[PDB]
């Protein structure tokens, strides 16, 4: 009745909604405040003037013929007051648990004797009752940053990878195995212009061409733009993309180079400032003011340059244990046989009693003794260093921006930016909540380079494991390797007797329903699943396909049925009919998951599937179009790219979801780029016993140098690089002469200070 | 072959 039914979620009054009562907080938990910096005054300019080579694409309408931009004689203080919902005086449609489904499974659970239905009903009205989705509070948003800094400055501080013991030529070696990286497409143009000059267009079709990585449009411009999104202010990303990497190349090649670089940097310090913006999720009532993780974000100009270094790589770098001899997981998609890809792999171990390690981000998976572990990075971004970020980009530069022949794909500039500049802008830099200008600890989520930071901290973590002797994670030696890298985590899972759980999966596989017989229905009893919680997806084993199929984590599955996302597209949202095809998709994806697999949310789904497409046929609207282009409104998108739900879904579907393009074998898979012959132990192995300190090229050697000297010696580095960058005549030899000159003249100690500490120097200037 | 559009 009101009993069965929970009563909504109404947050609590939020005491530090004001700028005071957030500064006193932090203040009382000595939190980092800096002293608050100013934006000049926006300036209407003409685009025609600020981007001239880029006329046509004003009067074509692809550009805004005005451009606004902070060149003021005024200034003005920043404010970001991010909304929060729900709230104490707002608990409306957002955020609603579906009550309706709750229902639903309730009235099949008096009809059906399921053996798990009445597991599923408590699960589900249980976390109706406990979690509540939405964007969580000022408080939560606070005290995160206090867990944070925690993680950062607490009870392990963070180290850089030369504290640990690593030099960037070692880590380039690990992160050969770890992160396969292939080079840019050779049409791709190379890290030496600013990125308007990335743009081609005359009208003409056949040759029109943008190579500047693909942005999503109705996300957040940043700082300097409050309020815009990325589509809003395009023309003004240019403007200051292209001003700060020509500024800065100019400063950096000047008579004063570290005066010139200071004030570039100094000029454009909102650059470094991300929006503290609270991530929507399926947060704990109980904690909702306690804990909001934050999205920190990047305004545009910063991430346009950061994502001309990475992107042009990883589209070209989908290489994981799935089709590469690596422990990596980037690009793995459990569907199209990938699960059981992933589950050929892992029996193969088990019967040649044989370890594994797999790497995704902050993500870890170990098999080792007849147990799977789960191990996460705690809180991952937080531990970031500068460093570790100008680490990964030395491997990106020196492995994927490099030519056949070694030359480097970039000039003096583009290095000075990677390896001097930009990890400062997006590492351990600042924030903006409210009127506040806080400080961030670690690298800021979100940002380009989330992934790939996080990627090399767990790769850190497992060459660790492996010098140790590979310990059990359960055991004292493992936590210990927490101390000795400065990167926290934890044992998320352990799944104890995994050769018997595999084979009770096979065993216990139902012979009724979903790709068992065939028969569109749930099986009564379902098969256990594997619950290897493998980038949030289990593996169940398949009789009428004959392997393993993954199906999303019970938890996850849960969660997202009592707390369903809506449409968060207000233009999509705008279109009708397009409100009604969600509720669609909605109970559809969730049923093609992993739902399928639950008898009663498979019947009460169908139900509900079935019941919103038959008022749909009442009402006479259309919604074909939004029921194959249903990946846009759902949160489970992102994997079903080719997949259409205009018609029911049936045992076929997920016979096609599932259906492999090609056959398995895992000694066919090629092995990485680098180092081919060698595996992840024989590069820890050489590391332990030295080797790999410093590169064999001359060019490499020259970026490694760049990461210990000091700014006002970068138009000398520029010098050292300009051969090899502009490929003269007999480069090899002058760039091996002038790395062994610049390799003397770094015996003078005071040449000798981080780049990355005098930007955040500069940026933290008043 | 390669794009080149000078440079910063
Ligand atoms: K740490
Ligand atoms: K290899």
């Amino acid at each position: 009745e009101d009993v069965l039914i929970p009563k909504r979620f109404r947050p609590a009054k939020d005491p530090l909604d004001s700028p005071q009562a957030a500064a006193q907080f932090l203040k009382d938990n000595k939190y980092r405040i800096l002293r608050p910096r100013a934006i000049p005054t926006m300036v209407e300019l003409e685009t025609d003037a600020a981007l001239p080579r880029l006329r046509q694409m004003v009067e074509d309408g692809k550009l805004k013929d005005t451009v606004s931009v902070p060149e003021g004689t005024t200034a003005f203080y920043p404010k970001y007051y991010p909304f929060h919902k729900p709230d104490h005086d707002e608990v409306g449609t957002f955020g609603a648990p579906d009550i309706t489904l709750l229902k639903q499974l309730t009235f099949f659970l008096l009809e059906n004797d399921f053996p798990t239905g009445p597991e599923t009903l408590r699960q589900v009205r249980e976390a109706i009752a406990t979690l509540q989705y939405g964007s969580g509070s000022y408080s939560g948003q606070l005290n995160r940053l206090l867990a944070m800094k925690g993680v950062a400055t607490g009870r392990n501080p963070n180290k850089t990878p030369k504290t640990v013991g690593y030099t960037n030529e070692q880590l380039a070696k690990l992160l050969e195995q770890t992160l396969p990286i292939n080079t840019p497409k050779h049409e791709d143009p190379d890290l030496r212009w600013a990125p308007s000059w990335l743009i081609n267009y005359t009208g003409d079709l056949s040759t029109d061409k943008s190579y500047l990585p693909h942005v999503t449009i109705k996300s957040s411009a940043g700082l300097p733009y409050i309020g815009k999104t990325k589509g809003d202010t395009t023309a003004e990303a240019l403007v200051l993309a292209d001003s700060f990497i020509r500024d800065l190349g100019r400063a950096a090649t000047s008579a004063d180079p570290e005066a010139g670089v200071k004030k570039t940097i100094t000029d454009f310090w909102y650059l470094s400032c991300g929006l503290l913006f609270p991530k929507g999720e399926r947060y704990t009532q109980v904690d909702w003011d306690k804990k909001t993780r934050n999205i920190w974000s990047a305004p545009y100009p910063t991430h346009l340059l950061l994502s001309m270094v990475s992107t042009p790589v990883m589209n070209e770098s989908k290489l994981n244990i799935t089709n590469t001899q690596t422990p990596s997981l980037y690009g793995f998609s459990p569907f199209h046989g990938g699960m059981d890809r992933i589950m050929t792999i892992i029996r193969d171990s088990l019967d040649n009693d044989e370890d594994l390690v797999m790497i995704y981000a902050d993500n870890i998976y170990i098999l080792q003794d007849n147990t799977w572990y789960s191990i996460d990075l705690e809180k991952g971004e937080a531990n970031c260093t500068p460093q570790h970020m100008q680490a990964m980009m030395y491997y990106l530069l020196t492995r994927g921006w490099t030519n056949e022949d070694g030359s480097p794909r970039y000039n003096p500039t583009w290095a000075t930016f990677a390896m001097n500049v930009a990890p400062s802008m997006v590492v351990d830099s600042s924030c903006l909540l409210m009127n506040l200008q806080l400080k961030t600890y670690g690298q800021g989520s979100g940002n380009a380079f989330t992934f790939l930071n996080n990627h090399l901290m767990s790769t850190i973590v497992v060459a660790e494991w492996v010098k140790a002797g590979k310990p059990n994670p359960m055991t004292k030696e493992f936590m210990d390797l927490e101390e000795k890298t400065g990167i926290n985590f934890k044992i998320e899972r352990e799944l104890k007797n995994l050769r018997e759980t595999i084979v009770e999966a096979v065993e216990t596989a139902p012979q009724d329903g979903y790709l068992a017989d065939g028969s569109d229905l749930p099986p009564i009893r379902p098969g256990k699943a594997v619950e290897l919680d493998l980038l949030g997806w289990s593996a169940i084993y398949s009789r009428q396909m004959e392997m393993f199929v993954p199906v999303l984590e019970n938890e996850r599955l849960i969660a997202s049925a009592a707390y369903p996302k809506g449409l968060e597209n207000k233009a999509l949202a705008r279109k009708p009919g397009a409100e009604i095809a969600y509720q669609i998709v909605r109970y559809e994806a969730i049923r093609l998951v992993g739902g399928w697999n639950n008898p009663l949310l498979e019947t009460a789904a169908k139900h509900m599937s079935l019941d919103k497409r038959k008022r749909l046929e009442v009402k006479g609207i259309d919604v074909t179009g939004f029921l194959d282009d249903w990946n846009n409104m759902s949160e489970f998108g992102g994997d079903l790219e080719g997949i259409t739900l205009s018609e029911p879904l049936t045992n076929q579907t997920l016979v096609d979801i599932n259906t492999p393009l090609d056959s398995f074998d895992p000694k066919a898979r090629p092995q990485t780029p680098r180092s081919p012959k060698k595996t992840l132990d024989e590069v820890t192995t050489a590391i332990t016993s030295g080797t790999y300190k410093d590169p064999k090229s001359a060019v490499w050697r020259l970026l490694d140098q760049r990461t210990k000297l000091r700014v006002s010696t970068l138009r000398d580095q520029a010098l050292a690089l300009k051969p090899a960058s502009s490929s003269v005549d007999n480069w090899a030899e002058a760039t091996e002469e002038l790395a062994q000159q610049q390799q003397l003249l770094m015996k003078a100690n005071n040449l000798l200070k981080s780049s990355l500490t005098e930007t955040r120097e500069a940026l933290e200037t008043i | 072959s390669r794009f080149t559009p000078g440079e910063v």
